[PDB]
């Protein structure tokens, strides 16, 4: 089994100092073919060389670079040796729906896509009375789906008295936590009737004035 | 052919030339492959053939411009070019989506140019249609196949035999064959105003473009089209618009200032917030985004400029005319010069002519003095004296012209046709009414017996004939105006069918009993006398003053023309509308006043002068023999009826009235003269009407407007349209100004509180299109109403924007501004649809700004209806359906607006809306009408 010595784990702060990840093939009796880095199982570009010892230089550390890096070693007649260097930072929410407008009796969905490592755990809450309260499954209309980076909350058979409000996703992990919000509003079925009555009233008063004028 | 050199006789050269070539006029007539004076075959192929090769059509094309050059010219606007280059820069700079804005701006500019070009083309087509009809109206009498027929002037071809009467205008160059007393002025070609008398033996040349003065006859056309001696010269060759363009340039300057202020404010705010507040150096990496922000601000400014400045405002009036003239002909007002379409609206005085206008021009007899018995009604032949009918009918038949024949009625149960002299036709109709026929007498009465015929001349004032049928005697029959021949007659035939003693002693009693009642009733008097000349060795008939004396009067006939039933009401309406109508006529003062009192021109119990021409001329020439303005200044204001007036007197009256400074407001007059000598008088006035049914071509040539029915009421119609045009422009202006205010404000403070305007480039271009072009086509073409004659004529120094229009503009602008601001700042809460305020660059369209744009367009559409009334009328929907164009434009704009809001989101910076939002937008639109109804209660005087 080839021996790989890897650099120590790094935490990405807001500091502007670039980061170097190192790994050395200290012991190997096989004819090396190539070596190359991976992030989250994805090949990084322009990384294949002889590279009996390999250095990966990240000039601009951000949360969206933190990941489970490996430097995989492919030999002529030996199994690849991967190893692992973990880079972690506080999670950062990158995309969410700023508003959700649905008529009652339909389906609503809200998602909070983020980046970071460790893959954070997602919690949804409602802003009630100026504070945040954990949602209650109650009738079972709430479907919460969690994934490695993506989460979503879906509501079926939208009512008018509980559903409208503000929902927050909180996304916590070991390094830090990050939360964002979304506003949900449900439209009434008989809303269009009132302005129609207004138009009717204006027509009535206008015709009354005109016929009185004659 | 050789005919081109055959003209320009100018003496007795071309006569010898035609003698050398063919001998005589009949010889060229036969060679011409043309039937002589008796007629013409008139077959279509032969006439069309001789029109192509042997002749030339009168069709100057003038080459009107086509659509391509029109759109090319429309594309030449500077502001549109600036917008185009700004859009190109923004499009290209997007790569160093975003191309959507540039593509939309390009397409909208192209569409606007196309629409403007189409509008101009349609207006020009309307004008060409009017010109085609004005050309069609012309007609000349010729003879073909032995039948006298009237044909369009464009149709005459070489060889046609044309009949020439006094006052006609010669259309083509021809040769004289037969006629009498053909005297024509040729001053238009030779410069000499002397009446050249044409004869077969001395000058048989007739030239087109010359005015026939006296005589009649026939001619054979030789040269037509550009081959004529008048076409060679051609081949080798308002008040309102000034105010409109002044207002346009003022508003353009204001808009330019506003646009510059907005752009500099945006740039300063952006640079101060980005660099001074936030500590950022002049980085070269973010230069493209900074210059893109600058280009966006510049595009906002350019759009503000392109909406603020009014383009095509001075062209508004023309549009109205282009959609009014074709309807004015329905009121029998055929207009030649468009400049008089609106000037007649300001007209304050109308000078009218008696015959033709106020009368029917038909002669009907009611009362007659015969047998020393007055008859208020037509008497039967039973009650009459001895030998008087036979002699009277014989004298009437012989003395009157034979060529004039009363046609059989054949009018499908209507009045019989009258041809010839009016008074003569009246006498013949009276004879036929008395159960006597003059045809048997005239058929057996040969022309040789009438050796001497004195035709009615101005000097002699009588018309008479002599026959030598009696043995050792002669019989003469005379007709006169009952004043000239009354002095001549010295015996009374009405005693017992025999002559009596007539003296100056009973001259007073007879003139009091006869002339005064007919004159009071409004009847011109015609007297018929006869005498028996003895067979002297040599009577001196040359001196008709003395030889034609000692007559016997057969009877006296009073003849008159009924006054039309429409003239009284029209005159009353004109006097109500601040226009004074005077009357000028050549008849005697008594009958003139009798007609005027019935027509309502002069009130019974009022001190209106009715002086005749003699006293008029004497009063204005009490000096050494010249006319001064000061003397006229005391005569014209109170002169109603003028009698025995030569046309030069009418010209003098018009000149004196038009340039007088006696009153504070300059006078504009309308004279309706018709005659061969009515040239200068008609031309001097501002607008000169002419007669259509019976009018000399010389009068029609120099007249601005012609009446195809001769009725006076038609003149009134002109006045109506002459006012309507002005009102139309007025109302259009109102609407536009309102929009032009709100837009500017909504883009200035919008660029001051925030960094963007609620309306983007394409939306504001659509607003510009709807506010200018469709508004001009919808509001500026409205039908006139009869209430336009209830206000006094407008002065010259009247401000273009009245107080009521300013009130309407300010009130509607205030309402629109407050509602749009409320929707912009607070409308996030009311609809619960988030906020588009402070949107980042390339932000997706948001409902918050789509609501603002939609409600703005809806307010404009529903305020366009409210702008149709200028004088504060509350019934905004009064007479809306009479103009289909307005309804079509409003409904089409509404449908296109719905399509634009619902679909085509990103290019137009709009987002789809639900029924709730649309319902509130329409609610606001109708609230606009409610506020417009409310504002009318504010008193503008206080
Ligand atoms: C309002 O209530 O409508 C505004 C239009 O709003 C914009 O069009 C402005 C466009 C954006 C500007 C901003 C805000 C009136 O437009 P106006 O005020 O600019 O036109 C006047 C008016 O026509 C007078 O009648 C003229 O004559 P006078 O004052 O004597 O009577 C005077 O000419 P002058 O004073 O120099 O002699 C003109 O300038
Ligand atoms: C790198 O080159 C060395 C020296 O030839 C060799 O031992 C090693 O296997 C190579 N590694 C590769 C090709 O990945
Ligand atoms: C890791 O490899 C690099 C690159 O060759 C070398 O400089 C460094 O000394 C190596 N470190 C160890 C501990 O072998
Ligand atoms: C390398 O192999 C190990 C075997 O335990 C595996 O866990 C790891 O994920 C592999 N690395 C990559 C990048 O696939
Ligand atoms: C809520 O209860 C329903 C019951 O069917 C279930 O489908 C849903 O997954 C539950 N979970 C959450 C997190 O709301
Ligand atoms: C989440 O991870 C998956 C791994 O397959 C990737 O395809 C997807 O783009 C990721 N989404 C992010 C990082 O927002
Ligand atoms: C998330 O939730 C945890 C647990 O309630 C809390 O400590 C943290 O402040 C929350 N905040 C964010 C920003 O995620």
């Amino acid at each position: 089994k080839p021996r790989i010595v890897t650099s120590e784990e790094v935490i990405i702060r807001e500091s502007l100092l670039p980061v170097t990840l190192q790994c050395n093939l200290t012991s190997s009796s096989h004819t090396l073919m190539y070596s190359y880095w991976t992030r989250n199982g994805v090949e990084l570009t322009a990384t294949r060389k002889n590279a009996s010892n390999m250095e990966y230089r990240i000039n601009k550390p951000r949360a969206e670079d933190s990941g489970e890096y490996h430097c995989v070693y492919h030999f002529v007649s030996a199994p690849k040796a991967n190893a692992t260097i973990e880079v972690k930072a506080a999670p950062d929410i990158t995309g969410h729906k700023r508003s959700e407008n649905k008529n009652e009796g339909q389906d609503a969905m809200m998602y909070c896509k983020s980046v970071g490592y460790p893959h954070p755990e997602w919690i949804w809450r409602k802003k009630e009375n100026g504070v945040f309260e954990e949602i209650s499954n109650s009738s079972g209309r709430f479907f919460i789906t969690n994934k490695e980076n993506y989460t979503e909350l879906s509501i079926v058979n939208l009512q008018i008295t509980e559903d409208p409000g503000e929902y927050e996703c909180n996304a916590t992990n070991s390094i830090g936590s990050a939360s964002v919000s979304t506003v949900l509003r449900v439209r009434s079925h008989l809303a269009p009737l009132w302005p129609f009555l207004g138009i009717l009233a204006e027509i009535i008063i206008l015709v009354v004035i005109i016929v009185v004028y004659e | 052919e050789e005919l081109r050199s055959l003209m320009e006789l100018r003496g007795t050269e071309a006569v010898v030339k035609i003698k050398e070539t063919y001998g005589d006029t009949e010889a060229i007539c036969r060679r011409l492959k043309t039937s002589p004076v008796e007629g013409l075959p008139g077959t279509a192929p032969d006439l069309e053939k001789r029109k192509q090769i042997f002749g030339q059509n009168f069709i100057p094309p003038k080459k009107p411009k086509t659509f391509l050059q029109l759109v090319w010219e429309a594309l030449q606007d500077v502001t549109l070019i600036i917008l185009e280059i700004a859009a190109i820069i923004s499009l290209g700079l997007s790569f160093y989506a975003g191309w959507i804005e540039g593509a939309a701006i390009l397409l909208s500019v192209i569409c606007v140019v196309l629409v403007t070009a189409f509008n101009d083309w349609s207006k020009e087509k309307q004008f060409r249609g009017l010109q085609s009809r004005i050309e069609q109206e012309q007609k000349f009498t010729v003879v073909r196949a032995g039948q006298v027929v009237q044909i369009p002037v464009a149709e005459i071809v070489v060889g046609d035999i044309a009949q020439i009467k006094y006052g006609d205008l010669l259309p083509a160059d021809g040769l004289f064959i037969q006629g009498n007393d053909l005297k024509i002025d040729e001053s238009s070609l030779t410069g000499e105003s002397d009446q050249v008398r044409k004869s077969v033996d001395k000058d048989p040349m007739l030239l087109s473009g010359t005015h026939v003065m006296e005589g009649s006859g026939r001619m054979v056309v030789t040269a037509v089209g550009v081959n004529s001696q008048t076409g060679i010269i051609f081949t080798l060759l308002s008040v309102l618009q000034g105010k409109l363009t002044k207002l346009a340039v003022q508003i353009g300057k204001a808009g330019l200032v506003m646009s510059a202020i907005t752009v500099i404010i945006l740039v300063l705010y952006f640079t101060v917030d980005t660099f001074v507040v936030n500590k950022k150096p002049w980085l070269t990496e973010c230069t493209p985004v900074y210059v893109q922000y600058f280009v966006k601000f510049f595009i906002i400014g350019v759009t503000v400029l392109v909406v603020a400045v009014p383009e095509g405002l001075p062209l508004a009036v023309t549009i109205s005319l282009a959609y009014s003239v074709k309807k004015m002909m329905k009121d029998n007002n055929l207009v030649r010069h468009l400049d008089a379409c609106e000037t007649m609206g300001n007209a304050t005085a109308i000078c009218s002519d008696k015959t033709g206008t106020l009368t029917t021009n038909r002669m009907t007899v009611v009362q007659a003095y015969v047998g020393d018995v007055h008859y208020k009604e037509i008497p039967d032949p039973s009650s009459i004296n001895a030998k008087t009918l036979e002699l009277l009918v014989n004298a009437i038949a012989i003395n009157s012209a034979y060529t004039t024949k009363i046609l059989p009625p054949e009018k499908e149960g209507a009045l019989p046709r009258q041809v010839g002299n009016k008074t003569e036709c009246g006498l013949l109709g009276f004879v036929l009414d008395l159960r006597q026929d003059y045809e048997p007498v005239r058929s057996q009465m040969p022309e040789e017996k009438l050796y001497k015929v004195y035709t009615f001349n101005s000097v002699r004032k009588s018309m008479s004939t002599v026959i030598k049928m009696p043995d050792e005697s002669f019989r003469m029959y005379s007709k006169g105006a009952s004043e000239i021949v009354l002095k001549k007659c010295c015996k009374i035939l009405s005693g017992a069918g025999e002559a009596r003693v007539f003296r100056p002693r009973d001259r007073d009693e007879m003139v009091k009993k006869v002339i005064e009642p007919m004159a009071c009733d409004g009847l011109r008097t015609i007297c018929v006398a006869y005498r028996d000349f003895p067979s002297s060795p040599e009577p001196d008939w040359d001196n008709e003053n003395d030889i034609l004396n000692e007559l016997t009067c057969i009877c006296v006939v009073g003849i008159e023309d009924p006054v039309r039933p429409e003239v009284p009401e029209a005159i009353r309406k004109c006097q109500r509308a601040g226009i004074t109508v005077r009357m000028v006529t050549g008849d005697n003062i008594n009958t003139a006043r009798a007609i005027a009192i019935k027509c309502g021109i002069i009130h019974p119990g009022e001190d209106f002068l009715c002086l005749e021409g003699k006293e008029f001329n004497r009063r204005i020439r009490n000096e050494k023999g010249e006319i001064e303005q000061e003397r006229i200044d005391k005569i014209w204001p109170k002169l109603r009826v003028l009698a025995r007036s030569s046309p030069t007197d009418k010209h003098t009256l018009v000149k004196g009235i038009i340039d007088s400074t006696h009153t504070e407001q300059r006078q504009v007059v309308a004279v309706t003269g018709d005659g061969t000598n009515d040239g200068p008088a008609l031309k001097k006035a501002d607008v000169g009407f002419a007669m259509g049914i019976a009018g000399t071509d010389v009068a029609k040539e120099a007249s601005d407007i012609i009446l195809t029915d001769d009725n006076f009421s038609s003149i009134v119609k002109a006045v109506m349209w002459g006012r309507n045009v002005y009102d139309s422009i007025s109302k259009f202006l109102q609407f536009q100004l309102t929009v032009n205010v709100v837009a500017v404000i909504v883009a200035f403070t919008g660029a001051c509180i925030t960094q963007d305007s609620p309306l983007k480039a394409v939306q504001m271009l659509w607003v510009n299109l709807i506010m200018d072009t469709f508004a001009s086509l919808a509001l500026a073409t409205e039908p006139p109403t009869e209430t336009l004659l209830l206000r006094k004529p407008y002065g010259r120094n009247k401000p273009l924007i009245s107080r009521t229009m300013m009130k309407n503009i300010l009130g509607h602008a205030v309402y629109q501004l407050t509602l749009i601001f409320t929707l912009l700042f607070v409308g996030e809460k009311m609809f619960q649809i988030d906020s588009g305020r402070n949107a980042p660059l390339h932000s997706p369209p948001s409902e918050h700004y789509t609501i603002i744009f939609n409600t703005f367009v809806m307010m404009q559409l529903f305020n366009e209806i409210n702008a149709r009334k200028i004088h504060g009328e509350r019934n905004v929907f009064d007479g809306i359906f009479r103009n289909p164009i307005f309804c079509t434009i409003v409904l089409g704009t509404f449908a296109i607006q719905i399509v634009i809001v619902q679909f085509g989101g990103k290019p137009f910076s709009c987002s789809p809306l639900q029924l709730d939002q649309w319902m509130w937008c329409i609610f606001i639109g109708l609230g606009e009408l409610v506020w417009g109804q409310v504002i009318a209660t504010i008193p503008t005087s206080r």
